[PDB]
């Protein structure tokens, strides 16, 4: 091992060849998905590693379950998971808009241009993309119901879940709307937290609805206990109804003979102190999240009080925000205020071969519980995916009441402004900001390309149609591959999702030309 | 019916929410891993071990 | 042009080690020939004739019987419906205790001739229903073959003589002697109420003296010794205690608590005291042996030693409590003296050796009781094992014949004219069943025909003469063993009778299984992978 | 080769035509295995596990599970008729028949370089249309017991043997009957399904009361009790430790034997309190106490309980409380704290019947029992649960036709009317979806196909005559398996679950026309 | 080799009787004698 200044595992390459690596393998990650964009798209079947099988036509979610060598791919994955967690919608584009935005950087990087003039020029047209979509958008009224469930409906076109698509949008828009919350001045949403989505197979899907309230998959303690309450009062609890060992250690010594039934009666009445306690605020059901002791049980039902135990966190928060209730630890601290009062109906029913706990009638409720009961468990993953895309889509366009025209016209119009932007330039950065204006029209090309028309005509036709004064909403039908205005057709876009998506395949392509050299083979030295 | 683990199942749809892959160790490697800096589990297999991979 | 591929679907689906076998010639055919595999390797046992085999198991134990569910218990079967019909003769010993190598062959045969059927033109529905119409008139022909019924079973002689047949296959050399040893012992058993319990009988094994030796005892056999220093008592006056023969401790946990010299003085002598006042009051109430399920003291020990009390430990609870119901003692779960309704009586308890063999016997003198124990002696175990198989086999037979007393003779007669009179009856049922009536009917001559040849004479006469003698009207009668030529003799005069249940019981597991063996049409076998448990 | 294998050497990938023909071959696969199962005619299949356990069954879903199949499509098709068991119970091998003669169809016009869009939509089309007409075609009648034996024989049949086919169906209508309460659903987990294995496979009857598959532990109990008192309790009566780490301090023996004696007061106690109900309850000899508890009892319990009369029954199930208090009529107690008569159930027989090693307890001549069970007897294991899962399917069934107040005229006839009239409605269709219909159609037409073909019947000559009987009549008229002649459902009896076929019409659409806008497959995980 | 087949698989019966397979041989041999005769009686001629 002589000399070897670095170690004996450590490659490096640099060059030509590092750039040329890095844009092709971007390329192929976009080729991937490349099919996976338009109302026409084809599903995939990916065969997840632990034995599953996910099939599904969503950008990031085929793009997670594939793992990749060259670190170009993980940057470009990571772009996807980006746009996913950001925004919720436009996986695909932004991924298709990456590659091709890295390929006519290429071009000119065959050429004697620094990569610092590209980027120059990139961030300028990024610029003037931001300018151009903010110029070519329109409000939206979101006190306007139809509306929202026409943009819905244009979210959740292109996926599986488009053949009940009033549905959908019915339960996405009812859980977007029911979830807000305005508390201290603060607005939020949070569907990560409340909207929950339980699916069950069986059934079928024009079952499936949003409740106003949560259902949980949990049964009564004990069988006496009623399973259907009209107008329960509920009470939750974090701390266990049984008698615990204490923190520090507790030895006894018994001596005397009446002492050890003394301890064992002193247990079953702190038990039925709690009981009381708990019993003192007149409820009719007990939710905890910990385990409640037998005695505790009977104690309960002495008061006709139902009883539910070994409740998740999550559900219980759920059910907190559903009934108007706050989780309360200790039972002897409990006031008239923490009762859930708000729930019109608790049910406990069976479902198949399972009983499940409803709560499903509380008035003006912060959460909600979507059931989906479909045909089988990856068919149920799949629309439960498109049924968050329009739950995000939604949430977008609440928070931002800006819209955008979708089918390709927001590129095809951004291209055309870029393009008689950069008319008047008279510099070197010209052409590469012309390149990436133009590298837009990869979205109606796939559009098309996908539909199965004539790629060359189509977008020969709508370039010439782009540069009349009002063309901005002229679009493809990708049904029916032929040139539409998006005002009758009726497919808009939140102008979020496409400013995410603008921004993060320009920066994606920033990234990957700012890079020349790789060098791997080293450890982790933590 | 507490004998079946009801939980098995609550268990294996809150795993899945998270991919990286395990380190394939080079004879010096086996040495030098464990030599140096833990509970740690090594597997040993030729290319059922797909089934445990995974888990 | 070199290899054949596999079949795109289920051809390509399956796994790297599974096996599929679909269709007629693969698998039914596969499956008969499998039964008849096995029926011929078991065949050879059957009959007074049969012959012992010597099995070794995987864990090297070696049996030597001639029971056929024994034979079956220790063989690795390995094919799935071999297996099936080894589970029949299973159910067939739990059930009735006696016919397994009958429900066997008649499964073998039954399969055969379902293979012909088939070959010559048949349907497995057709062989199916025409086998389930003839076990139907098989089942309703058999009560009309009854010769006789037991009408005694207090008495000693006519016991004995209707288990001598049962007993007669195995150990064929010497039934008599084990008759009258096991009629007895069921004479002793069963009391005025008609219920008979099987595990009232107790076998104990002692090698030395040869199985002409042994003999049946009114009482219990435990094969240790005595812990005291008493080893005999003429009145015994057991009493039995579940805890250990010791000062009962605290459960949770104890600790000897001193805080004074005066205490720790006094600690050890206060516990002798009061260990000694608690024997002392057992002792008081008359008790002389003293029979424990835990272990035993020593300072327990000694003060027993001190007030003459015989010490007796029985480690299985099992043993406890068939000692008590042996001499109607009540496991206490304490040390307190025993009250007069819970304290045993036994004639005479003692320690003694036969052979080399410490034991302790529990005698009575009386000829009753609730449990009764044979003594078997031998010069091999294995002897003594295939001994007590046969004893089984009669207390089984005896427990038959408490549940029903009616009785068909034996010999090959009651299956000679049960195929004489289901052929007559396929005769005028017209249709393809007919077919299938026939070969059942005909699958029964399996039992007279393996008979034959074990005997040593040529089968085909004796079937022969058989149906020629049936044929004149006396169906009571079979082959004769006792014969260097083919011959037959009645089966009434002679004694051979087996019991009516268990023909009934074993002709219909028979041809239940033969039938779910039919019924089976494609088999998707599974890689063996482990699992040697 | 393809894009990915680029970023992933060691992958698979199938891509266009070569996915739809991977997906098309599994199903294929799949429906060639299932067909001979379809019909009380079918044949039975043995499966035999690693460990060498025998099963013989003729359940689609068993057979799925049992088979020795890695394929991807197989498994979307398992978890498909996995559901389809899961809600309805039945339907899981014509589920699988309908997706496989689904996707032949498609493949037929799709080789034909037709997208499978189209096809697709004339998927959808005519499934509603299907649909439309199955709502047409149901009978909605009063389910009285005629028509639930109608239907509980119609499963089983196809399940099992004929007699004990015949037998289960008395079994099962009169066990749901029983359960069954006015207006409200019907529980399935109060009918408690136990497995004796000593008696024929035509014993197995329905006791209208429970039977436990443990017996009182102590020998001095009484074997059989005429008149008795049920108590379903859930109190530990065995030896508690103190939760606090308590042990115990003394100084002499006869403190060790005070404290002895004092530790067990606190079980004793309820001893007491048990001792003293039995004995207010029942202070002669005629009527006896039967004393149920979930958690254990210790021998001391055990031989003060007994030495009052009192048989007592430890560690049972936890469903038996609810099974108990339903069928005997008492109130299970999770504490003694406030015990009365009114709380106690009642039994008009109680023994208890040893099985070589096992004990089984039956309680029976309940007053009004609104829980029974159903006892499975059999000379196997195998025969066992095959009568099980018959079992299942017929309690299914019958729950079915309770909670639908129509049922669906059975071999095929539903169908074969169903793919008529979708013939008829396939012009006003627009486009070439029309073709899609048309393999709609077909594919529906697989089951009377299926079920002549399992007779012996020859498949085409028998469809022509069930269509042109159906044609020129009108009725609904199915395949006769004795005979091949049509024959109308509804007049001989063999009935089919109205939610069975919708749920199987739904399911099949969906997954046929997920799998066939899959046009790629792919594993890359690894690395 | 159907014929031998068939042969052989009724063979098989009377072997597994106590018969022993020189009896069979002989019946064989005279069944074969009583074929060619039957066959050369039920044969016609043929105008070549
Ligand atoms: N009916 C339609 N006609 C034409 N274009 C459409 C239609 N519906 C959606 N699109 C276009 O398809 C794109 C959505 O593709 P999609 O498959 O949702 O990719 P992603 O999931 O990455 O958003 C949008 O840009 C939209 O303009
Ligand atoms: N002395 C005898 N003479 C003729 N046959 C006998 C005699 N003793 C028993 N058998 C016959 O032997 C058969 C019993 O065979 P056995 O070996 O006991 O098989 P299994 O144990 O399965 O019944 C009976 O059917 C009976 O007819
Ligand atoms: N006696 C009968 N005559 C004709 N057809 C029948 C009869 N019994 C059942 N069928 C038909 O057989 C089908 C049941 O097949 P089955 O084996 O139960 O499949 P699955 O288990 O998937 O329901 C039903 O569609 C019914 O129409
Ligand atoms: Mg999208
Ligand atoms: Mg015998
Ligand atoms: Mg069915």
């Amino acid at each position: 091992r002589p000399v070897l200044v670095l170690s004996q595992n450590t490659k490096r390459e640099s060059g030509r060849k590092v750039q040329s690596g890095n844009i092709n393998a971007a390329k192929t990650i976009a080729d991937i998905i490349r099919t996976c964009l338009g109302p026409k798209s084809m599903m995939k079947m990916l065969l997840d590693p632990m034995g599953g099988i996910v099939m599904t036509n969503d950008g990031n979610a085929i793009l997670r379950e594939i793992q990749v060598q060259h670190p170009a791919a993980k940057s470009m994955i990571e772009i996807s998971r980006t746009q996913d967690e950001e925004v919720g919608d436009g996986t695909t584009s932004v991924i298709i808009l990456a590659g091709e935005m890295l390929s006519v950087a290429e071009h000119f990087l065959e050429q004697q241009m620094h990569p610092t003039v590209v980027i120059s020029a990139y961030r300028k047209a990024l610029d003037d993309m931001i300018s151009t979509l903010k110029k070519i958008s329109i409000p939206v009224d979101i006190s306007d119901s139809d509306m929202m469930l026409n943009i819905i409906n244009s979210s959740i076109t292109t996926k599986a879940i488009s053949r009940w698509s009033s549905l959908a949008c019915n339960i996405a828009l009812d859980a977007v709307k029911m979830v807000q919350f305005e508390e201290n001045g603060r607005k939020e949403i949070d569907i990560k937290k409340y909207a929950r989505v339980e699916k069950i197979p069986g059934g079928i899907i024009e079952d499936s609805c949003v409740l106003r309230g949560v259902m949980i998959n949990k049964d009564v303690t004990h069988p006496r206990m009623r399973r259907y309450i009209k107008n329960p009062r509920i009470v939750l609890l974090d701390s266990s109804l049984e008698y615990k060992k204490g923190e520090s250690q507790t030895d006894i010594e018994i001596t005397r003979e009446e002492d050890f039934t003394r301890i064992l009666q002193m247990e079953e009445e702190y038990i039925q102190q709690l009981c009381e306690d708990i019993i003192q605020l007149k409820p009719d059901v007990v939710i905890t999240e910990k385990g409640i002791s037998d005695l505790a049980q009977h104690y309960l039902m002495r008061a006709n009080i139902t009883a539910i135990r070994r409740v998740r966190k999550t559900d219980n928060n759920r059910i907190a925000r559903a009934c108007g209730a706050r989780i309360v630890s200790r039972p002897e601290e409990l006031r008239e205020d923490d009762v859930g009062t708000g729930a019109g109906l608790l049910e406990i029913k069976k479902i198949g071969d399972e009983y499940f706990t409803f709560i499903t009638d509380c008035k003006d409720p912060k959460a909600c519980t979507i059931l989906l009961r479909g045909a089988s468990k990856e068919i149920l993953s799949e629309v439960e995916r498109n049924l968050q895309d329009a739950m995000q889509v939604c949430r977008n366009v609440l928070l931002d009441p800006q819209l955008v025209p979708g089918g390709g016209a927001s590129e095809m119009a951004v291209a055309h402004a870029l393009t008689e932007k950069s008319k008047a330039m008279t510099g070197v950065e010209q052409w590469p900001y012309r390149a990436v204006a133009q590298a837009l029209e990869v979205i109606p090309r796939t559009l098309i390309q996908n539909c199965g028309a004539s790629t060359i005509r189509l977008l020969t036709s709508l370039r010439a149609k782009h540069t009349q004064e009002n063309c901005e909403t002229w679009g493809v039908n990708g049904e029916t591959g032929t040139l539409v205005d998006m005002k009758e057709l009726g497919i808009w876009e939140p102008l979020a999702v496409k400013l995410q998506t603008y921004k993060t395949a320009v920066e994606t392509a920033v990234l990957l030309l700012r890079i020349d050299d790789i060098v791997s083979g080293h450890k982790k030295k933590g | 019916f507490l004998q079946q683990y009801r939980k098995q199942r609550m268990e294996e749809m809150r795993q899945q929410l998270h991919f990286k892959q395990v380190f394939e160790i080079s004879g010096e490697g086996f040495l030098d891993m464990i030599d140096k800096e833990i509970v740690i589990m090594v597997h040993i297999y030729e290319d059922g071990t797909e089934a445990m991979n995974g888990c | 042009a070199l290899h054949v591929p596999k079949a795109p679907g289920f051809a390509q689906m399956l796994k790297e080690g599974a096996k599929h076998f679909s269709g007629l010639e693969e698998a039914v055919y596969r499956n008969i020939q499998a039964c008849k595999e096995l029926a011929q390797t078991t065949r050879t046992a059957y009959g007074p004739n049969g012959m012992n085999k010597m099995v070794i198991n995987h864990l090297e134990k070696l049996f030597v019987t001639n029971d056929a569910a024994t034979i079956l218990r220790e063989l690795e079967v390995q094919h799935p419906a071999a297996k099936m019909i080894v589970m029949a003769s299973h159910m067939q010993e739990q059930e009735v205790g006696d016919g397994t190598n009958f429900v066997l062959v008649f499964a073998g045969a039954l399969l055969e001739l379902a293979e012909e059927l088939l070959r010559i033109g048949l349907s497995v529905s057709e062989v199916i229903e025409g086998y389930e119409i003839a076990c139907r008139k098989a089942h309703e022909i058999l009560p009309n073959l009854v010769c006789c019924s037991a009408k005694n079973l207090r008495d000693i002689d006519e016991v004995s003589s209707l288990l001598r047949t049962s007993i007669m296959s195995k150990q064929y050399g010497n039934e008599v002697f084990l008759a009258k040893l096991i009629a007895q012992a069921c004479v002793s058993i069963f009391p005025d109420s008609g219920h008979f319990n099987v595990d009232n009988i107790r076998v104990c094994k002692i090698l030395g003296s040869g199985i002409s030796s042994s003999s049946v005892l009114h009482g219990m056999v435990f094969k240790k010794e005595t812990e005291g220093d008493v080893t005999s008592v003429k009145d015994a006056k057991i009493a039995v205690y579940s805890c250990p023969f010791d000062g009962m401790i605290t459960e949770t946990k104890g600790t000897v608590l001193i805080k004074t010299a005066e205490e720790l003085m006094n600690f050890s002598k206060g516990e002798e005291n009061l260990m000694d006042a608690q024997v002392k009051a057992i002792a008081d109430t008359g008790a002389n042996v003293v029979v424990t399920g835990g272990k035993v003291a020593d300072m327990a020990l000694h003060y027993a030693n001190k007030y003459n009390i015989m010490l007796v430990r029985l480690n299985s609870k099992w043993d406890l409590r068939r000692l008590c119901k042996t001499v109607g003692a009540t496991a206490l779960p304490r040390l307190t003296p025993p009250v007069l309704e819970e304290m045993g009586h036994c004639d005479s308890v003692y320690l003694s050796e036969v052979g080399d063999t410490q034991v302790v016997v529990f005698k009575h003198e009386k000829e009753d009781g609730a449990i009764s124990t044979i003594v078997l002696r031998g010069s091999t175990d294995n002897l003594m094992d295939d001994i007590e198989r046969a004893v089984d086999d009669g207390v089984n037979t005896f427990k038959v014949l408490t549940r029903d007393k009616r009785l068909v003779p034996g010999g090959g007669a009651t299956e000679i004219e049960l195929a004489k009179q289901i052929t007559s009856y396929g005769e005028t049922c017209p249709g393809l069943e007919q077919y299938a009536i026939k070969k059942f009917a005909e699958a029964f001559e399996a039992i007279p025909r393996a008979l034959a040849e074990n005997s040593g004479v040529k089968a085909n006469e004796v079937i022969s003469k058989l149906y020629a003698v049936h044929q004149e009207g006396n169906k009571n009668v079979g082959l004769d063993i006792e014969a260097e030529v083919p011959a037959v003799k009645d089966m009434l005069e002679a004694g051979i009778l087996d019991t009516y249940l268990g023909k009934y019981w074993a002709i219909k597991l028979a041809t239940n299984a033969a039938v779910t063996v039919l019924r089976v049409d494609q088999i998707i076998m599974a890689k063996p992978a482990g699992g040697p448990k | 080769m393809a894009a990915v294998k680029t970023l992933n050497p060691k992958a698979e990938v199938a891509r266009a035509q070569a996915a739809l023909a991977v997906n098309i071959s599994a199903a294929r696969g799949l429906q060639d295995v299932l067909r001979t199962n379809l019909g009380p005619k079918g044949t039975m299949k043995m499966l035999v596990s690693g460990a060498g356990d025998i099963k013989l069954t003729k359940d689609g879903n068993v057979l799925l599970h049992e088979m020795q199949i890695q394929h991807p499509t197989a498994s979307l098709i398992a978890k498909v008729a996995t559901a389809q068991d899961d809600i309805t119970g039945d339907g899981t091998t014509s589920n699988v028949l309908i997706i496989g003669e689904l996707l032949k169809q498609a493949d037929l016009y799709i080789s034909e370089g037709l997208h499978p869009r189209i096809i697709t939509e004339g998927f959808e089309a005519a499934k509603e249309k299907a649909l439309q007409f199955l709502e047409e075609v149901k009978v909605s009648r009063e389910m009285d017991r005629e028509t639930l034996i109608d239907v509980a024989r119609t499963s089983l049949r196809t399940k099992v043997h004929a007699e004990l086919a015949d037998v289960l169906t008395e079994a099962v209508v009169d066990s749901i009957l029983a359960i069954k309460k006015q207006d409200e659903p019907i529980d399935l987990f109060m009918i408690e399904i136990m497995e004796m294995k000593h008696k024929s496979e035509t014993d197995t009857s329905l006791i209208r009361g429970l039977v436990l598959d443990h017996g009182a532990r102590h020998p001095d109990m009484k074997k059989r009790v005429e008149d008795a008192y049920i108590l379903t309790c859930n109190v530990s009566l065995e030896y508690e430790k103190t939760e606090v780490n308590s042990g115990f301090f003394y100084k002499s023996a006869e403190e060790r034997e005070k404290l002895v004696k004092a530790e067990r007061k606190f079980i004793e106690d309820r001893v007491k309190k048990i001792i003293e109900l039995k004995r207010k309850v029942c202070g002669d000899s005629d009527k006896g106490f039967v004393v149920i508890n979930q958690k254990g009892i210790d021998p001391f319990s055990l031989d003060a309980l007994s030495k009052e009369g009192i048989v007592a029954l430890r560690r049972a199930k936890r469903r038996n409380m609810e099974r108990l208090t339903l069928a005997c009529g008492g109130v299970a107690l999770n504490s003694f704290d406030d015990l009365s008569p009114d709380c106690l159930g009642h039994a008009g027989l109680v023994y208890e019947y040893t099985l070589g090693e096992e004990k089984f307890t039956f309680i029976e001549k309940c007053n009004n029992p609104r829980s029974v069970t159903l006892l499975i007897k059999g000379p196997n294991k195998h025969t066992l649960t095959q009568i099980k899962d018959a079992v299942r399917d017929g309690l299914r069934a019958v729950k079915n036709a309770i909670d639908d107040g129509c049922v669906v005229p059975g071999a095929g006839a539903v169908e074969v009317a169903m793919a008529e009239a979708l013939i008829k409605h396939k012009p006003s269709v627009k486009g070439r979806a029309q073709l899609g219909v048309q393999a709609f159609a077909d594919a529906l037409l697989i089951i009377p196909k299926v079920l002549a073909q399992n007779s012996g019947f020859d498949l085409q000559e028998t469809l022509v005559k069930i269509q042109a009987e159906h044609s020129e009549s009108g009725q609904l008229v199915g395949v006769d398996l004795n005979t091949g002649e049509p024959m109308v459902a509804a007049e001989v009896g063999v009935w089919d679950n109205y939610c069975v076929k919708k749920q199987l019409l739904h399911s099949c659409t969906v997954i046929a026309t997920n799998i066939l806008l899959v046009d790629e497959i792919m594993r890359a995980g690894m690395s």
